[PDB]
């Protein structure tokens, strides 16, 4: 039967969910003698796929309790009145087998919002599950669990204590968790020895868990086709001299990949960032600010309150394009092991087009309950970009979604550790009130890359690719002066494609002339002819403005000679 | 003293002018001369004509200009203690920045 | 059973049902022969879980009266007709058991708001449920209490006379209140010698009393867990001593509280502010002009009543920003121990960006449920400024929320006693109409601080860190001069900042030479080097703005 081991993805829900659950169940009247009160109500999100139903089953196997499935759809599809008596009688039944767990696989389908009703046998179930619910005086322990898409779609009135209040959040499975899957559902089939289950786990970017064992059971079924066309021998029964002999390379993986559709690819992906600060050079002194910003609070909150300090919430990044300010962001968020979700410009503008800003809501719930996080918002001055820019419309510099922005972040509380970063290129037509105390207070400033950032980019962008020995990166970065970080990066995509360019050109010419590899690598020529393209991004007259702006705040602070009379 | 551009007994480090003395303007000296720019300012209803004199190639760091500190000052100049008189900081700025912009770095053009 | 001494933070709200109920249940002899009319309908508001079918059964135990709980939800999960017969089964035995109380838990469930309803069904439950109700003029002796969430949840033909007319609000304990109900929530556990109730009860702040019995119960979970792992303790039965061996710690309940989910977080928050006098040095004159337009009404009606003088509507602050406008209301609101309601601006654009302006009145229902109050608007420009500003885009300077605050402060008698404040550092685009003789008559400008404020500023901004004795902070207030608050706060900011970084760097450090408190307090030297960064944040050409705007409007009285 299915446990923990046929669990993948997710391990700090299923060890919340053990945390919750073993304890009142194993020993029931340990728990009855001690006055306190265990849950009765667990709500699992995420969307369809992620394995909740696999999860209670999980744990109810595990824990050993009795386990009494309640299908949404199922209960609805019956006539009125005689639902009412299935529901009843399954939790009679569950109640005289204690200890049991009632698990709710389609809750919205039973109770969907009070709105979408639209009838009264409806609301009279709704009204009999609320009663079945609020009834549970103890029956020894009996837990309920329930599963649903959205917490927004499910009755309000299950949210109230007493009832559905526990809540466990159950997202996309990272690399490491598609890797996992993988393993799970490739455990009983044969596989070719270069199969490399971790490239394929990094490649399936949006996936859940049905999505990539459908992506195994498609590769097998590939292989099968591929070899049994050979022998073409459907026997009576599967003899076991082909399985064996039969194995799954990393071709059939990638057809079956090809031909894969992703599931969740417009849902916000919340994870921890695999770069370092080893892929930005220099920027000492913004990764000091940021580590005593972000990193203190989380890692020392003793000395935090011992100094009656309160920690600041938000940072606004500064400066020409392409310099690296994602990069840093990502960069804090994976040396902190903290969550990182991103909120783009066009979200921004979808949410500010469509006069829907109740999303924002939405957004810090989502960067509430993945707490510890990091929440970063890209070119906010895109609204205030799109309304004219420096000659707006004639009126003010507010708008209906910074302004909820502000209040989300008023409201936000400062004990749980929810970390703001915005940025910007244009920080004059930025909204002042964003600049604030207490909502975003400290400003930095990006500037271009200097001698060994650029390095450092070329050898980070260089990495995944080969290159010759020969080639002298410091040469090249001495040659680049004004570019920025998207330059380089260019120049390194040029080569390469030149590259590619002769090695094809190279091999139809040899097989053309074959009727009766010449370059492994790239080297020196290819980046020469890479640079006659190199065109700066940024001009002259446009890093003035930057300039002109840091100086003008860094010299105001006109009060470096103060010094008490000793 | 000295009234404006006269030469100053000292010699100039960076003399693109060529001049080979440092020029005396507005109580200090600068290498090379300012370029003029006209400029209008429309707040309140009352027009006022002003020349902006930007400096630039000058050796000193401290001595080059910076537009958030002349735009500043000439609203300040023009209009004193006006309520919301920001926007219009933010317009000379715009206006200072898109007029001195140099194609060539050769077109020193001094008054 | 449950008693009057189980409930917590609600005080008042107990006094006013014990004085509503216990008089008709006392006594019925005494009300039946007299000819005064018992109040029949009782309607408590507040958020889920704030606790109101306990207050409703400690009420019935303690008058040792008949109660009989009635389920929204149970009731409407019965059959069509079933329903009236169960309702008027309930009211019939309720009736019968004189004295009685009839509790009614989801109004809003049985008699939602008439466009929610639409089945026939349900407006036949409703009907036979007002029915019911009017005819409990046969005084029985039977008292009919309700809960819900908001007043217009509810039916308004449920709100008519002679049928919950009375009201009740039960809102979010206060810090005492959450103090108090932790104390009851934790009477049958055991503490340890480091756990201070006052200080979790201070961090918790949008929490309601079920959140606070949650967090109780999870943070002595985790302490048992925690035990029982290394003790593994499973047999048959449980010993008594084991439990009495344990005590949860503040760890525990720091971990509990940082891994809970407040549920009323976004409500209005109505308490009686902690800023005191102390906290902002100077400005007699404000004090004085505070005191005897809010205080001198709620203390002294007779004067009032005797002179013949309408007590001022409000007042409104100008002034440079972070000079401390917040603060002079939060204080003259404590000073009165009235309730404070603060509205922030971008409440005001969220108002007028989603055009749902009809919730200004709600916002002064509030105010007037909560009497006396003190009702603060912050950043009365912020809707002028941001459809235009000095020169606009249209026309005058009216718009939908001023509006309707014009619309909801000249419709309020003056017999309750809120008190409307408003704020703004734009004074110049700042609607005429509320500046009217009966609105907002009174304008205040609040200047810089001065030599003896920026002082007292600093000692309220560092009462809460160490600081070492050799700090002389008479001499930063003389080398500040043209500061403001939000200045002085920043470079406290600074200094401690700079300490704990110190601090963190030497913990680490003394770390290496362990493979073979250096700062307890914030010298002079931290200042030094925070005063580096100090930046003054109001120019002279504002502080010339502001005094050429008072000195154009004090030049027109002179006499
Ligand atoms: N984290 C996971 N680890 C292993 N298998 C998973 C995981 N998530 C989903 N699956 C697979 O997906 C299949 C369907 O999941 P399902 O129970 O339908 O999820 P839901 O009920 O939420 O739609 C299961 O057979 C399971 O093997
Ligand atoms: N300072 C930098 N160090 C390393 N890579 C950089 C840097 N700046 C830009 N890049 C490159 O630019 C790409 C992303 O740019 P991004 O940081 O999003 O630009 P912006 O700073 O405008 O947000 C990355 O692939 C990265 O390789
Ligand atoms: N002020 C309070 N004092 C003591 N206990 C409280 C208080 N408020 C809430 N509780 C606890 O919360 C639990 C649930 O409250 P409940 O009566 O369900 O609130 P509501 O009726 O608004 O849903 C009760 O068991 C009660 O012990
Ligand atoms: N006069 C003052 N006295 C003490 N603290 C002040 C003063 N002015 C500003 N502050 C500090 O600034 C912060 C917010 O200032 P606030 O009073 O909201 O500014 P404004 O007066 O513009 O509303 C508070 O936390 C407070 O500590």
């Amino acid at each position: 039967e299915v446990g923990y081991d046929d669990i993948g993805g997710c391990r700090k829900q299923l060890a919340q969910i053990k945390e919750m659950v073993e304890l009142p169940l194993r020993h029931p009247a340990l728990f009855k003698a001690i006055g306190v009160k265990p849950p009765r109500g667990i709500l699992l999100y995420g969307p369809p796929g992620t394995g909740k139903t696999l999860i209670a089953r999980a744990v109810a196997n595990e824990t050993g309790a009795f386990f009494f499935l309640i299908n949404g759809p199922e209960i609805m599809s019956k006539l009125a009145g005689e639902s009412e008596s299935n529901l009843r009688k399954a939790f009679e039944e569950a109640e005289k087998n204690a200890p049991a767990i009632i698990f709710i696989d389609e809750l919205d389908a039973i109770a969907p919002k009070r709105e979408k009703t639209h009838g009264e046998v409806e609301r009279r179930i709704v009204s009999q599950l609320l009663t079945l619910m609020d009834g549970l005086k103890q029956r020894a322990h009996v837990i309920v669990m329930a599963a649903t898409n959205r917490p927004n779609s499910i009755d309000p009135a299950l949210r109230r204590f007493g009832r559905f209040d526990r809540e466990v959040d159950i997202g996309i499975p990272d690399a490491t968790g598609r890797l996992e899957i993988l393993q799970i559902h490739t455990k009983n089939m044969k596989l070719a020895d270069d199969v490399d289950l971790e490239q394929v786990a990094n490649e399936t970017h949006g996936h859940v868990g049905a999505d990539l064992a459908a992506l195994c059971s498609e590769a097998a079924l590939q292989a099968i086709r591929k070899k049994m066309d050979l022998i073409d021998l459907e026997d009576e029964t599967i003899d076991a001299e082909v399985m064996n002999s039969l194995a799954v390379t990393m071709d059939d993986f990638r057809w079956a990949l090809s031909q894969s559709n992703p599931s969740a690819l417009r849902e916000t992906v919340v994870e921890v960032p695999q770069v370092t600060w080893e892929d930005i050079g220099g920027l000492e002194d913004v990764k000091r600010e940021l580590q005593e910003l972000v990193q203190y609070p989380v890692e020392h909150p003793d000395k935090f309150l011992k100094f009656g300090m309160t920690p600041s919430k938000g940072v606004l990044f500064y400066g020409p394009p392409g310099c690296g300010k994602t990069l840093l962001a990502k960069a804090i968020a994976n040396e902190c092991q903290a969550n990182f979700i991103s909120i783009k410009g066009p979200e921004l503008l979808t949410m500010w087009f469509g006069e829907s800003e109740a999303n924002v809501r939405e957004i810090f719930d989502k960067a509430r309950q993945a707490a510890p996080c990091v929440l970063f918002f890209d070119e906010l001055d895109s609204i205030a970009k799109a309304r004219g820019g420096n000659i707006g419309d004639g009126g003010g510099a507010a708008d209906r979604v910074i302004n909820q922005i502000l209040t989300e972040m008023d409201g936000m509380s400062t004990k749980k550790n929810v970390f703001i970063i915005g940025a910007t290129n244009r920080p004059d037509i930025i909204d002042p009130a964003i600049l604030r105390p207490g909502r975003l207070d400290q400003l930095i400033y990006i500037p271009l890359p200097d001698e060994k950032s650029r390095v450092a980019i070329l050898k980070a962008n260089l990495r995944k690719s080969p290159v010759a020995k020969d080639v002298d990166l410091e040469f090249l970065a001495k040659m680049t002066n004004g570019f920025s970080g998207a330059d380089l990066t260019e120049i390194c995509q040029r080569a390469c494609k030149l590259a590619i360019r002769e090695s094809i050109e190279s091999e139809i010419r040899r097989e053309r002339e074959r009727q009766t590899d010449p370059v492994p690598e790239i080297r020196r020529d290819h980046f020469e002819e890479a640079m006659r393209f190199a065109r700066r991004s940024v001009s002259d007259n446009d890093i003035r403005k930057y300039e002109m702006f840091a100086q003008t705040l860094q010299q105001s602070r006109g009060f470096g000679s103060f010094r008490f009379p000793s | 003293v000295y009234l404006d551009g006269d030469r100053t007994n000292s010699r100039s480090t960076g003399g693109k002018c060529g001049c080979g003395f440092k020029h005396f303007w507005d109580g200090k000296e600068y290498d090379n001369l300012p370029e003029a720019f006209p400029i209008t300012l429309e707040w309140g209803g009352r027009v006022v004509r002003e020349t902006v004199y930007w400096f630039q190639y000058e050796s000193d760091s401290s001595l080059n200009s910076n537009v958030y500190d002349v735009a500043m000052k000439l609203v300040t100049k023009h209009f004193p203690g006006e309520f919301g008189s920001e926007i219009l900081v933010q317009k000379v700025v715009h206006t200072i920045l898109h007029q001195t912009a140099k194609k060539n770095p050769d077109d020193y053009t001094p008054v």
